[PDB]
């Protein structure tokens, strides 16, 4: 582990996610905070973390700050690290004329054809951040923007 | 910390001490630079109706004997801390809701106030409800609230 | 109940993919219904 600076960051996030009692942590809350604190891989880690696919009780999904720390390490061992070459090739295959004339409709289609989907307000929210025109980007600007957090 | 205010209220603008010296001059009918039973019992009676309760002895007992100009200034100085003029509160109220119409819904108000930040009880928060005038249909205006929080406006008059 | 008039409804979308308006038109409202009626029918619903 690093010095106590990362423990201090986890503590201030702990007091930051103190709704409905500071002590108890929801797995949704811990997942959100760990993702935002510089760990992209969050999709299929629920089984790798809980050890139990039980996702029925939203009110009481038990987690404590003590065992939370090794969880962060066993996640941060970086089980997967992709780079933009695969992403851009997939999008250029998804692309139609090589420049991105009007990409707005088909990106929504491809994101609604995936089974593991959660949100639509984010789908309408992605227009922010240089994604303003009718799919004007050839995906390089948006890849650069997303790969900056 | 110590919170003794060793300096004479140095952590504030000095305009308020000209208003305070004007108030001191107008209360001091003896004009000796010191308050008195003779002073207040008639200057307070100028707008008041000769109150029977002996709370001016409350002042002269809060600070024993007749109080100096600087004593009055510092006993107000200990009363001001952790507060700022209306500009910053107005800007914050403009920030939290984009519309800036001051339509702070009662549910929204309680959610934004009692829940997050420094934890405190909604029961003591209710003093902002039973006393401060809240607008109808749940929303809560702030400009009048900011004015009454500052010296700009008062709920009633004597 | 008889749909005794032709109609054509045009719905307007946008390049973005959202509805923006509509336009309709009717063809040849049947007449001679107020004048003498066949057996066991009625002119129109408004009169009722
Ligand atoms: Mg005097
Ligand atoms: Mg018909």
């Amino acid at each position: 582990d690093f010095s106590e600076e990362q423990t201090a960051e986890f503590k201030e996030a702990f007091q930051l996610f103190d709704r409905t009692g500071d002590g108890k942590i929801l797995y949704s809350q811990c997942g959100d905070v760990m993702r935002a604190l510089g760990q992209n891989p969050t999709n299929a880690e629920v089984m790798k973390v809980l050890g139990n696919p039980k996702s029925d009780e939203m009110n009481l999904k038990t987690l404590k700050f003590e065992q939370f720390l090794p969880m962060m390490q066993t996640i941060a061992k970086n089980k997967d690290q992709g780079c933009f070459e695969d992403y851009v090739e997939g999008l250029r295959v998804f692309d139609k004329e090589g420049n991105g004339t009007v990409m707005g409709a088909e990106i929504r289609h491809v994101l609604v054809t995936l089974g593991e989907k959660m949100t639509e307000e984010e789908v309408e929210q992605l227009v922010a951040g240089h994604e303003d025109s009718n799919g004007c980007i050839n995906y390089e600007e948006l890849v650069r923007m997303v790969l900056s957090g | 910390p110590q919170r003794a205010t060793s300096n004479v209220f140095a952590m504030f603008d000095q305009s308020q001490i000209q208003e305070f010296k004007e108030a001191f001059n107008m209360i001091d009918q003896n004009r000796d630079g010191f308050i008195d039973k003779e002073d207040l019992h008639d200057m307070l009676a100028s707008m008041g109706k000769n109150p029977t309760d002996e709370y001016l002895e409350g002042m002269m007992s809060e600070a024993p004997g007749p109080i100096n100009f600087t004593m009055f200034l510092t006993m107000f100085g200990e009363k001001l801390n952790g507060t700022d003029p209306e500009d910053v509160i107005r800007n914050a109220f403009a920030c939290f809701d984009e519309e800036a119409s001051g339509f702070i819904h009662e549910d929204h108000l309680r959610e934004l106030l009692t829940t997050m930040g420094d934890r405190f009880t909604d029961e003591e928060v209710d003093e902002m409800y039973r006393e401060a005038p809240i607008d109808k249909k749940g929303n809560f205006n702030y400009v009048e609230f900011t004015r009454i929080l500052k010296h700009g406006a008062k709920d009633k008059d004597d | 109940n008889s749909s005794r008039f032709g109609k054509f409804i045009r719905i307007n979308f946008d390049v973005t993919g959202y509805i923006v308006g509509a336009n309709i038109e009717t063809y040849l409202l049947e007449k001679s219904r107020a004048i003498r009626q066949a057996k066991d029918e009625r002119t129109f619903h408004i009169f009722y």
